[PDB]
RNA sequence: CGAUGUCGGCUCGUCGCAUCCUGGGGCUGAAGAAGGUCCCAAGGGUUGGGCUGUUCGCCCAUUAAAGCGGCACGCGAGCUG
RNA sequence: CGCUGAAAGCAUCUAAGCGGGAAGCCCGCCCCAAGAUGAGGCCUCCCACGGCAGCCGGUAAGGACCCGGGAAGACCA
């Protein structure tokens, strides 16, 4: 159950077979392993993958201890991928051959606090026939004395978006280990130069 | 009027020992296991094997006979053995086997194949008659229906698959 | 469904 | 099937039954079938 | 002459076999012991029972229909949100829980029987971690 | 009655199921295709327009379908009027 | 809808047992989630400091403050 850790670079588009291809490009290798999770000891399965090499002076030392214990280098990022283990120390884009489908997972992007029309799509009120101050407003938010309240879950104002976000069985377009690069065809959660992560796909 | 006092001939030479709550049947044709109310009392005789009950309590007279039936059925199914015959009627339909497999031809843009599961036999001795062969009788009922339902027999038509047996009953279209 | 009134078109609060 | 209240015999070759709390009625005619509800 | 009050006592340990038990047969003794009502300086505003510790939970018993019938509720506060699991699956997914369950609905509400409550142990299969406390059998 | 704002619309839902569609099924005066009738099923879905303040209804053009009800005839300290 | 099968010599999907069977149910997918006070687990780091399950003081690993900012953001975070 293969997967890594990339930052999101920007999109183009590629011409593959006289088409068009929308394309996130995301450099994703090299992934030091730097600690396994086992059943024994761990109570369940996954890799952790360290990415991006940091500048010693800013990793303080239960940090550096930890590295230390994998013979690492000190790296920015640490995430496990769940039920995967890979044979080498390394994880780089070669896990990946072009065709696979992949879902990939960015925090994104981050819209604050945001109306009820931009988060949840509402309609909105009319914009003339005499609409009072309502033109963005929810609406109703109940019923009356029955029940009396408001459900859990409502859609209502609020924050939106910097949140975990996966989109589903993206197809890979292109691997280009020298560069540790991986073409995805569509589009990645989150802004350039976001971090991702790239796990082999769950759809069939 | 009455199974469960009538005697189980056990010929030569199946065995038939008693275990609280089972009775294990073995012959020439292999074991099977019988489970049967601690209630009952399960009794071994000379060549016979005979079923007891408790009282005259409604459910000890249901246990009763279904006690003795399905002993005797254990019985007969490790020296007969047991089967079922199934005939395929219709132009394009027929049977052939593949391996051990089953494979039907009966109409579907495709055929259908059916493994036999452990303790089942499937033989085609003309390709328009199928039977069903093994020692558990049960299973071999079960696998039978299971064969005829890929192709229960038509309302209108003798077209489908058919028990050996079973009467043709059509109905008039217009 | 139309039926009767109840009450008459409220104005805005008099002020007190 | 019927599906009624008052289930009944229809031919004299109806038989009712009872079956896991419900009462039905089986024929060899497909028209007699019955349970009750 | 006011009526006796214990100064703290040392609670006594104690292990029960749920195997083939009737689970709100055995619920009620769990509860009594819980409470500590054998014993003669009961005091009902201390917490002044026994820690229970059940084993076999998983192998409780439960007569007429219930396994299929006896439904089991949670309600989350959001809309259509009442999940109704039935015993069979309860004993297949979390077998301690139907226990604890009906225990629980036999101890007092409030903050004392809350505590009561965390003094039940309850474990599906044989065996317990409470070797240290060397709690007694009991057969109840 | 020292005030529980009252039709319809908009907005926003949520529930029931006597189900409009979709899924499963029995009977059919079920050849097939298409229907009818009953049973199970509430997961999701259930269009845009002309008329009229209308709810309802009729009509046009489509649709898998264009469901019926409850929530103070849901919702005016949310808007309309 | 069955298989096997008594009561009820036959029959019966049922009384013992076994099968098939829905857009529905449980799991599976995606997101939150240990205030899950039942407060989980693993890796790494510090250390057995002075004066008198308590207090007072200096530190350790670390943290905060302040500052330059940020597809993070109302302030906060
Ligand atoms: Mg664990
Ligand atoms: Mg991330
Ligand atoms: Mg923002
Ligand atoms: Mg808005
Ligand atoms: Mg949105
Ligand atoms: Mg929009
Ligand atoms: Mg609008
Ligand atoms: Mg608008
Ligand atoms: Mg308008
Ligand atoms: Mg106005
Ligand atoms: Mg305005
Ligand atoms: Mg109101
Ligand atoms: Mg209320
Ligand atoms: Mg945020
Ligand atoms: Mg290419
Ligand atoms: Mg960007
Ligand atoms: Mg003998
Ligand atoms: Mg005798
Ligand atoms: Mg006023
Ligand atoms: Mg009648
Ligand atoms: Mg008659
Ligand atoms: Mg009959
Ligand atoms: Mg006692
Ligand atoms: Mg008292
Ligand atoms: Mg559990
Ligand atoms: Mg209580
Ligand atoms: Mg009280
Ligand atoms: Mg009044
Ligand atoms: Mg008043
Ligand atoms: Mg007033
Ligand atoms: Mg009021
Ligand atoms: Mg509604
Ligand atoms: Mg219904
Ligand atoms: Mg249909
Ligand atoms: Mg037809
Ligand atoms: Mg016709
Ligand atoms: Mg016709
Ligand atoms: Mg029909
Ligand atoms: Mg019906
Ligand atoms: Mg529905
Ligand atoms: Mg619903
Ligand atoms: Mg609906
Ligand atoms: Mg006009
Ligand atoms: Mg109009
Ligand atoms: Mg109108
Ligand atoms: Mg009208
Ligand atoms: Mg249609
Ligand atoms: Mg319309
Ligand atoms: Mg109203
Ligand atoms: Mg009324
Ligand atoms: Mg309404
Ligand atoms: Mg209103
Ligand atoms: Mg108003
Ligand atoms: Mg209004
Ligand atoms: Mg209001
Ligand atoms: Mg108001
Ligand atoms: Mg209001
Ligand atoms: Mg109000
Ligand atoms: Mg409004
Ligand atoms: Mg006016
Ligand atoms: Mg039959
Ligand atoms: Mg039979
Ligand atoms: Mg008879
Ligand atoms: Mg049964
Ligand atoms: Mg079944
Ligand atoms: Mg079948
Ligand atoms: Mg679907
Ligand atoms: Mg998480
Ligand atoms: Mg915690
Ligand atoms: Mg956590
Ligand atoms: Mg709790
Ligand atoms: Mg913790
Ligand atoms: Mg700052
Ligand atoms: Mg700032
Ligand atoms: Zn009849």
């Amino acid at each position: 159950m293969k997967g890594i850790l990339g930052v999101k670079v920007g999109m183009t588009r590629i011409f593959r077979d006289d088409r068009a291809v929308p394309v996130t490009v995301i450099l994703a290798g090299p992934c030091p392993v730097v600690q396994r999770r086992t059943p024994e000891k761990d109570g369940y399965t996954a890799v952790q993958l360290g990415f991006l090499p940091q500048n010693p002076k800013r990793v303080n030392r239960p940090l550096k201890g930890h590295f230390a214990k994998a013979g690492v280098e000190p790296v920015r990022i640490l995430r496990e991928i769940r039920d995967f283990n890979p044979e080498g120390d390394t994880v780089t884009v070669e896990i990946f051959k072009p065709g696979e489908r992949v879902d990939v997972t960015g925090t994104s992007k981050g819209r604050g606090f945001a109306g009820v029309m931009k988060r949840w799509n509402f309609a909105g009120g009319p914009d003339s026939h005499g609409a009072h101050k309502i033109h963005r407003h929810p609406g109703s938010i109940g019923n009356r004395k029955t029940p009396g309240r408001v459900y859990k879950g409502k859609k209502m104002a609020g924050h939106y978006g910097a949140e975990r976000v996966t989109v589903m069985n993206l197809e890979v377009v292109d691997v280009i280990p020298e560069e540790n690069l991986l073409l995805v065809k569509g589009a990645v959660p989150g802004p350039n130069g976001g971090l991702v992560i790239v796990r082999e796909t769950k759809k069939a | 009027s009455r199974i469960g006092r009538l005697p189980i001939p056990v010929p030569k030479g199946v065995s038939v020992e008693v275990a609280p709550g089972r009775v294990k049947v073995k012959g020439p044709k292999g074991e099977l296991e019988v489970p049967v109310s601690p209630e009952m009392r399960v009794v071994v005789e000379e060549g016979v094997v005979r079923v007891e009950r408790p009282s005259d309590e409604r459910r000890h007279k249901s246990l009763h006979g279904l006690t003795r039936t399905l002993i005797a059925n254990a019985v007969k199914g490790v020296s007969e053995g047991y089967s079922k015959e199934l005939l395929i009627k219709g132009i394009g339909y027929r049977a052939r086997l593949v391996g051990r497999a089953l494979e039907l031809t009966v109409g579907f843009s495709h055929p259908v194949v059916v493994e036999p599961p452990e303790g089942i036999t499937f033989e085609v001795p003309e390709p328009t008659r199928v039977r069903v062969s093994g020692i558990d009788k049960q299973k071999v009922g079960q696998v039978a229906a299971n064969i005829r339902a890929i192709r229960k027999p038509s309302a209108y038509h003798e077209k489908g698959i058919y028990y050996a047996g079973e009467p043709v009953r059509l109905k008039p279209g217009k | 469904v139309d039926k009767g009134s109840y009450l008459p078109r409220p104005t805005p609060p008099r002020p007190i | 099937m019927k599906v009624r209240a008052s289930v009944k015999r229809i031919c004299d070759k109806c038989k009712v039954i009872r079956r896991h709390g419900r009462v039905y009625v089986i024929c060899e005619n497909p028209k007699h079938k019955q349970r009750q509800g | 002459m006011k009526t006796y009050v214990p100064k703290q006592v040392e609670p006594r340990w104690v292990l029960i076999d749920a195997e083939g038990k009737t689970l709100g047969r055995l619920a009620t003794k769990i509860a009594t012991l819980l409470r500590g009502k054998h014993r003669p300086d009961w005091t009902p505003n201390v917490a002044m029972g026994d820690f229970v510790v059940v084993v076999n939970a998983d192998k409780i018993r439960v007569t007429g229909k219930k396994l299929e019938q006896k439904i089991y509720t949670r309600y989350s506060g959001y809309p259509g949100g009442l999940k109704k699991i039935p015993l069979e699956k309860m004993l297949a997914t979390h077998p301690e829980r139907v226990l604890e369950h009906a225990v629980k609905g036999m101890l007092p509400k409030g903050p004392l029987g809350r505590r009561l409550f965390k003094r039940l142990k309850v474990y599906a299969g044989p065996d317990h971690p409470h070797q240290a406390q060397r709690p007694e059998k009991l057969e109840v």
